[PDB]
């Protein structure tokens, strides 16, 4: 073999981020934010009705300096209470469910492996329609791609798709709502390829590779097989490869961004 | 199978072969659960969700009006006796 | 081999309508079927029960009617269904385990 | 008192404080609740890009006379490093070679074959794990 | 060949805590510690 | 003001209501992570 | 019952007269349920 490969998985770059004021409103229902607002002028109306009009736009400030939150009028006394304890159940729910978007948001866990995508069900995946892929599923007496082909034989709609472009656009237009299954070899290649949108993820599935192919009983057929040999060890192989999976590529920008992470 | 008919004891121990060999409970899950749509341990593992609402913190609201409420038969009260 | 149409034993298949013979159907008793038939050795024609029933005794006409009907009367040979292994039937015909 | 100006500040900025304090401990609630191990790698390019974590090879073997003959960039300089590196990067067993890095807290990297580091990875206390690809394209077979 | 392989890289496996005081200036990060204060003379000055 | 007496009655009771609003506040965080909501009972008898 | 014996067919059907009496599910509560005795073990792993 001048070049060892075998089945990889192709899914959608994945990547997002922003802040917004409306990550605050979120946790806080926008009907809630509202809610605590009436109820907060309709507190200090409430106040402002137990202590001219002049003297009830001081007091109307008075109140709303009340309102905007830290005698023994038992009145109004009540009313600073019950608003207190109103105001802290809010807060407290604000700050539970506060953790519970970060604790979920860790909770998420990215396909690793093939095994990850027979445990899961949301992402679908797919293989060529035909081709020494396909039949490997099939005829795959191992767990994990047992399952996997149990799912695709009868996964609706079709899972499969006509040629390798297909499925390539299949992943680019799914948001990464579906992976393709492929040869490694190409695979590697599509992911420096524009848009670089495409990423290998985990090892192979099985242990392949390509080779010079000779007629039977040929005179070549020594020498070649000898060069083969004297050219990996020359690191020849893999430079050839370098020079046109990612040198001729054009992808070491989004390879950097993702040494981390 | 029809009283005294020749398949009857061939078919009985194909039946409990059948059994023995797990092809039966096989044929029931590809129908049953295989060929499924549904599904109840996978909702289970199906980590993923989140959403705030209104319907506790309304509970909430509810208890402060009724106390601003109980303030304001307090308070007419007071100024009466007075 | 008479059967009743009831899922998901026994089903039309998809395209029922471009298939013949035993193709038409699919289901848990239509495998079963090839199955017993392979371990009995013997070929089979799938057949649906005229009036669609099971197997009840009407207490007048004291006459079988379904599956269980077509079975004393001579019109089947074997029935494959979810056929309930009842007293007032292991009496008529013979039921396996 | 009641200065309606600076009064809708200390009210704001109390406002401000609150939800910060309360981002603060649902955060911190976070790390507690999960807990996920992490891991510093792992293209082997990274370990020319750095220093902070030293690594080697076995002093004999196909392995270490493949950085010393290899002219491909990156195996270049991870060569050049390991040639020179002290104290000694290089070990004399396989087994050593385990020990420096299950002793080194992470500071240690040890490059081997796949076959026997996958391996290593399922023997207890489990305290290994194989990153990245591999370096070239080796194989077994019947001789 | 009956089994591909190559050059593989081993370390160790992360898994253990240390302090610094600098576990807690993560939950909140050192940008937001920054600003938090700058915003915090930002109002002692408003004041004033 | 400083009645040593009352006083110490009203840091108590306020580390008391520390206490349990942290924990409503932490119990209801569980709540809202992972949010399971069970149902009757299987049991003709129920 | 011995291949070919008399009580066969009898036993078979007796079988099944006592289960759509239902007397084969009451005996199955007499000597599992009933015999108890948890029958207090049991009412506290309601699960409430």
């Amino acid at each position: 073999p001048f070049m060892s490969l075998g089945i990889s998985i192709m899914i959608k770059k994945p990547q997002k981020s922003k802040p917004g004021v409306f990550s605050f409103l979120d946790p806080l229902a926008y009907e809630i934010w509202m809610c605590i607002v009436f109820a907060y002028i309709g507190v200090s109306v409430v106040l402002f009705l137990v202590s001219t009009n002049e003297f009830g736009i001081f007091n109307s400030l008075w109140f709303s300096l009340g309102a905007f939150m830290q005698p023994r009028s038992l009145s109004g006394r009540i009313v600073g209470g019950v608003w207190w304890f109103f105001t802290l159940i809010i807060i407290s729910s604000y700050t539970a469910n506060l953790a519970a978007f970060l604790t979920v948001e860790r909770m998420v866990s990215p396909i690793e492996s093939a095994e990850d995508l027979s445990k899961q069900t949301e992402i679908a995946y797919g293989t060529l329609d035909s081709g020494s892929t396909k039949e490997f599923f099939r005829r795959s007496k191992i767990a994990v791609f047992d399952k996997m082909w149990t799912y695709m034989r009868s996964a609706e709609p079709s899972v499969f798709v006509r040629t390798t472009a297909e499925g390539v656009a299949r992943v680019r237009k799914s948001k990464g709502k579906y992976a393709y299954l492929l040869e490694s070899t190409m695979n590697e290649y599509i992911e420096q390829r524009k848009p670089c949108d495409t990423m290998k993820v985990g090892g192979n599935l099985d242990s392949k590779g390509y080779g010079i192919a000779t007629p039977k009983g040929s005179s070549l057929g020594t020498p070649v097989n000898l060069a083969v040999l004297k050219l990996s060890e020359q690191g020849l192989l893999d430079k050839l490869k370098n020079k046109w999976w990612y040198d001729k590529g054009e992808c070491g920008a989004k390879d950097s961004g993702s040494k981390e992470k | 199978t029809p009283k005294g008919s020749s398949l009857g004891t061939p078919v009985n121990l194909a039946v409990l072969k059948l059994s023995e060999q797990g092809l039966l409970d096989k044929l029931k899950n590809k129908w049953w659960y295989d060929k499924g749509e549904c599904g109840a341990k996978d909702s289970g593992s199906k980590e993923k969700t989140s959403a705030l609402s209104l319907s506790n913190v309304a509970g909430v609201f509810y208890i402060l009006v009724g106390g601003l409420g109980l303030a304001m038969l307090v308070a007419l009260i007071e100024f009466c006796y007075k | 081999v008479t059967t009743i149409l009831e899922s998901p034993y026994v089903m039309m298949k998809k395209n029922h309508e471009m298939l013949e013979g035993n193709e038409r159907y699919e289901g848990y008793c239509v495998d079963l079927a090839a199955e017993i038939a392979k371990h009995c050795g013997f070929k089979y024609k799938l057949t649906i029960v005229g009036d669609g029933k099971y197997g009840a005794r009407d207490a007048d006409t004291k006459i079988w009617n379904g599956m269980v009907g077509e079975l004393v009367y001579g019109k089947a040979d074997i029935a494959i269904a979810p056929l309930t292994i009842t007293l007032v039937r292991e009496e008529v015909i013979d039921f396996s385990k």
